[PDB]
């Protein structure tokens, strides 16, 4: 490796009871390059890199990424439910207020 | 402190491949040259043009 | 009772403003992360 | 290394599914020097060290630093919301008090 101009490392790691593929450029002389461990998935169309991981805890890969996405969706949905319930509460208070005014 | 390493001292730059040891050495050499001083860069890994 | 109604109106508008601000901040943070891990830095 | 007057160690670590660069002076004879693992980022302008990490959990680097900053912003904002809601509550109590006095 002492001479190589470019270095590409391909990893096949076992995590979460399943194997995931990744690759990254350990070094690329005379140019700037991405420093992300881009997970890829080989298929009939060839070697294809998955879209970059976005969000905290980017180390997640494979099934863990889908699980994290689902958890985020659930939590943000329930936050929306929180805000909606508060709005409905203020709804109720205003209704009593102006009905009382009518009386 | 002092603005830099003492002159005439031995400086080691350690790191894994792709860390930037050659980049730091080139920075040192270029900074020395910019002040009108002479500099030599012995390279046992790359050609002059590639570097 | 009308004073109560005005207070409730202020509360609703505070709810809308702060919620929209949270929306905006979330979008900004997502964009920041998108750059931090994005390849658009080169093309 | 047994003879070297100054030692600079450059690290390219893989953490959070991505690679980050850092450097630190392992030793600098006859002078006092910073003892911080200063993360840097090489670019066209040259080698440039990022501003020092401020706040607890300084080990965070790369995307994790931005994530921590965002989390801190969110939490402190919600604390501000807490205090504002308490102030509005006392607002309401005072309004009833002096309206009752008026009656
Ligand atoms: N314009 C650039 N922007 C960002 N990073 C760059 C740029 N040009 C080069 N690099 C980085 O510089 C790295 C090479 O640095 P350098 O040659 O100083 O390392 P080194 O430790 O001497 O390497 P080696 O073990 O191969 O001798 C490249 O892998 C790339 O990551
Ligand atoms: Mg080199």
């Amino acid at each position: 490796e002492e001479l190589m101009d470019g270095w590409v490392l391909m990893l096949n790691r076992e995590v979460n009871g399943e194997f995931n593929r990744e690759l990254y450029l350990l070094k690329a002389r005379g140019m700037a390059h991405s420093n992300q461990v881009r997970e890829f998935l080989m298929s009939d169309r060839g070697i294809s890199l998955l879209p970059p991981h976005l969000g905290e805890g980017g180390a997640l890969t494979g099934t863990a990424r889908k699980a994290e996405e689902a958890r985020l969706r659930r939590a943000e949905i329930e936050r929306q439910t929180e805000l909606g319930r508060l709005q409905q509460q203020i709804e109720q208070r205003r209704r009593r207020a102006r009905a009382q005014i009518e009386a | 402190a002092g603005g830099g390493f003492f002159r005439g001292s031995s400086i080691l730059v350690s790191g894994v491949a792709g860390a930037g040891k050659s980049s730091l050495a080139a920075h040192f050499a270029a900074a020395a040259c910019a002040r009108g001083e002479r500099a030599m860069y012995f390279s046992f890994e790359e050609a002059a043009d590639q570097a | 009772l009308e004073a109560e109604l005005q207070a409730e109106e202020i509360a609703l508008k505070a709810l809308v403003e702060s919620e929209s601000a949270h929306e905006r901040q979330r979008l900004a943070d997502a964009d920041t992360l998108a750059r931090s891990r994005g390849n658009e830095r080169f093309a």
